[PDB]
């Protein structure tokens, strides 16, 4: 039993609309304003407005007038946000939250759903997964590290594991860079035992859904 | 039984400033916030602030921040609201309005009679009466060139009252208020009867009277 | 701030018929509002606070709603008291008014014009007055002529209130012309459009 | 808009410890109706937010006692009595008192651990990557506290700069430490009329800069 509900995520074309959702259950939608929140990636939070179910009253934040239209549909208790001539400005998570209702509110934002990821895409290209293995002269008997080097893809997300999820400790996949390519790129590193070089298969495993690639490397001293 | 009393009528120069008064009857003061209200002439209403009367602190709304200041004496039960740094723009009706219940309640239940307050660089002047000449017909006087507000217009001491018409004061670009007083009366006694208006302005102790004829 | 948008601005009816104000509440998530009538020289008179309540006093045929930020206003059997203004209230601020007219039967003015006094021309300055009397709706444009010239800027109006009795209205509009101005000049005119004339009317006399 | 600005943007405290917050709202924000709307919300990492303080001073359900709002007006503390490892995440003030609603920046709590002296590793470009045309060189620091770090990359001794981009970790929220990626890209025929490529680390933990290299082939 959830208040609020939320799809998990869109891909959008610049230009384009679209239309996010949030399931509300009766004890919510009777008495509750309905709230829109954007947080970009890294960022902080943004109330971009909210409406009241019973008579579909909006408020806006005047950054949004023009980009967020909030409607509700009556019968299944769903709050919708459409997003308009979106841009990679609007590529974000966006919460759905309640807010009780009154003489003004009494407590706040108490209930929130688990976000929708929008990205907006102008191309999709998968990435190149490049080894990175431990050179020459890395101290024999002690501890070295290896990675995968994820470059020049678009848009995020790539999800990297590896050894098909059995290999997690001391697993570092760093946060992507955009480079002046226009592209994103990062490098996923572990740390294992150096005797373990000559030994043990070590393969990171990159999938990057928008272009439905998955791509194991096998990396090598 | 609350009653909210106020000052009598006030008339300002620019750059002066008025002191209104509210006195209330009927309740415990200081258990109610007192709110003040005004409305210029065939405007709608503004609010300028209130007051809490048991601590003496205040909201004032951001138009009028930095000229308004409102006060209370508990003793006499009296709230005061002073507009300064007076504008023509300030003419308006002033009201003293109290919440239905305690605290932070807007619903204003009780009203004080209003307090008209006229700002003009205009100094008190006496009507210039003139008659509106026939050509059923309409027989009428024209007070021109008054001030400040109000004047009234009367015709045959009360003898005549139906079909006459008072029309609202109008405000001159000289400063000076001006309206005129009709009255439809049948062609039969054009030459029959006469007819006068009593115009009269308490201000300036200006009562005369002027007959119509063709 | 909160934004209070209300409407209509005008509404005519007769007695009898059911009004309904409508106030929206913008830039706020209050859902209660009060509602007041004011009557020509008198303040403000509480008839409804938090959305539906009525005030102390207030009769059965006057009912608000609230949905959300949206009020309405409704009076049921518009009774010959309940043609005033009318305001909506959130905290500081009131609604622009909703002016409650009784809608009556269309009358024409009976247009009336009046040369200057010789008095006033012993004072040194000219005015000619143009009267709409009794007269039904409210809307009406008067235009001035000096010697087919129609005049701008040099006009006032005034109307009356709404009569009591038998609910019409009556203008009077102003000319203000110096009497250097007015005496060198020959036919003077008052043309008057209102709903119920034909074509419009007009009035003058030669100086 | 009634702007909120909060400070810190970045809270180091040690478990154990209290950490304050403070928010200012540009105007007034108490509400017509005499309440005052500031709340406190919490995201933590990977989470949507919730509701610690509301009305400046009342906990929300289910929040316990170390956590704790003060103000009046326009200014606004948040107070984390003893700091626990559970806490970690950003806190936002809010004003609800005038639409449109605000949150301030974020402050982010770090959780302050003893020095920590990065390991670092450097990885030569891929022999697959260099028949495609362009070569990345990847410095590695592994594990260290506190997070400021200065990575320097010098070919053949000479330093570089609008060469190098970094990626640094979220603390960890196991044992707070950071972990720091440069990578040094460069054409082929650049990397190949060169032979040394090293970058210097220099951080608190170090007793002297820290110099990891190859040489190319
Ligand atoms: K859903
Ligand atoms: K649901
Ligand atoms: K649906």
């Amino acid at each position: 039993q959830v208040q609020l509900q939320q799809p998990g995520a869109e891909l959008v074309k610049p230009g384009a609309s679209v239309k996010l959702s949030c399931k509300a259950s009766a004890y919510t939608f009777t008495s509750y304003w309905i709230n829109w929140v954007k947080q970009r990636p890294g960022q902080g939070l943004e109330w971009i407005g909210n409406i009241y179910p019973g008579s579909s009253s909006t408020n806006y934040n005047e950054k949004f007038k023009t980009k967020a239209t909030l409607t509700v549909d009556r019968s299944s208790r769903t709050a919708y946000m459409q997003l308009s001539s979106l841009t990679s400005d609007d590529s974000a998570v966006y919460y759905c939250a309640r807010l009780d209702s009154g003489d003004w509110y009494y407590y706040g934002l108490d209930y929130w759903g688990q976000g929708t990821s929008v990205t907006v895409f102008n191309q999709i290209k998968g990435p190149s997964v490049f080894p990175l293995a431990p050179s020459s002269k890395s101290t024999s008997g002690g501890t070295a590290a290896l990675g995968c080097l994820v470059k020049d893809y678009f848009p995020e997300p790539v999800t990297v594991s590896w050894n098909s999820g059995a290999l997690t400790s001391g697993v570092h996949t760093f946060p992507a860079v955009l480079q002046s390519s226009g592209l994103y790129s990062l490098s996923s590193v572990v740390t294992v035992p150096s005797s373990s070089l000559g030994t043990q298969t070590y393969i990171c495993n990159v999938n990057h859904k928008p272009s439905n690639t998955k791509v194991d490397k096998r990396v090598e001293p | 039984q609350v009653q909210l009393v106020q000052s009598g009528a006030e008339v300002k120069k620019p750059g002066a400033s008025v002191k209104v008064s509210c006195k209330a009857s009927g309740y415990t003061f200081t258990g109610y916030y007192m709110h003040w209200v005004r409305q210029a002439p065939g405007q709608g209403l503004e609010w300028m602030g209130w007051i809490n009367p048991n601590s003496g602190g205040t909201n004032y709304a951001q138009k009028f921040q930095g000229r308004v200041t409102m006060t209370r004496d508990t003793s006499i039960s009296t709230a005061y609201m002073e507009l300064s740094r007076l504008r023509s723009d300030d003419t308006a009706v002033y009201y003293c309005a109290r919440g239905k219940n305690c605290d932070y309640n807007w619903d204003f239940q009780h009203w004080g009679q209003g307090t008209l307050v006229t700002v003009s660089s205009a100094s008190t002047k006496g009507p210039s009466v003139f008659p509106l000449a026939p050509s059923t017909a309409a027989l009428g006087c024209l007070v021109k060139d008054y001030f400040p507000e109000p004047v009234t217009v009367s015709w045959n001491s009360g003898a005549l009252t139906s079909g006459v018409h008072t029309f609202p004061a109008v405000l001159q670009s000289s400063g000076l208020y001006s309206l005129s007083s009709v009255v439809t009366v049948p062609s039969s006694s054009l030459g029959t009867q006469t007819y006068i208006c009593n115009v009269n302005h308490k201000p300036s102790n200006t009562k005369v009277d002027k007959r119509v004829e063709p | 701030e909160i934004v209070l948008t209300q409407s209509p601005a005008t509404l005519s009816l007769s007695p009898g018929e059911r009004a309904t104000l409508s106030c929206r509440a913008s830039q706020s998530v209050s859902s209660y509002l009060a509602w007041y009538q004011q009557k020509p020289g008198q303040a403000p008179r509480l008839l409804i606070y938090d959305a539906s309540n009525r005030a102390t006093g207030i009769p059965a045929r006057f009912s608000g709603s609230g949905s959300g930020t949206d009020f309405t206003l409704t009076i049921s059997s518009l009774e010959p008291e309940d043609f005033a203004v009318y305001y909506c209230q959130q905290y500081e601020f009131f609604g622009q008014g909703t002016k409650l007219e009784i809608k009556r039967t269309v009358a024409a003015p009976s247009v009336f014009i009046f040369p200057p006094s010789d008095e006033q021309l012993k004072s040194g300055t000219a005015s000619v007055v143009c009267l709409l009397n009794n007269f039904y709706p409210r809307e009406a444009k008067v235009q001035w002529k000096v010697d087919n010239a129609l005049q701008s800027g040099n006009s006032q109006e005034s109307v009356t209130e709404q009569d009591s009795k038998d609910s019409t209205y009556s203008l009077s509009s102003t000319l203000t012309l110096s009497k250097a101005d007015y005496e060198k000049h020959k036919v003077y005119a008052c043309e008057v459009t209102h709903q119920g004339l034909s074509s419009p009317v007009t009035k003058s006399f030669n100086r």
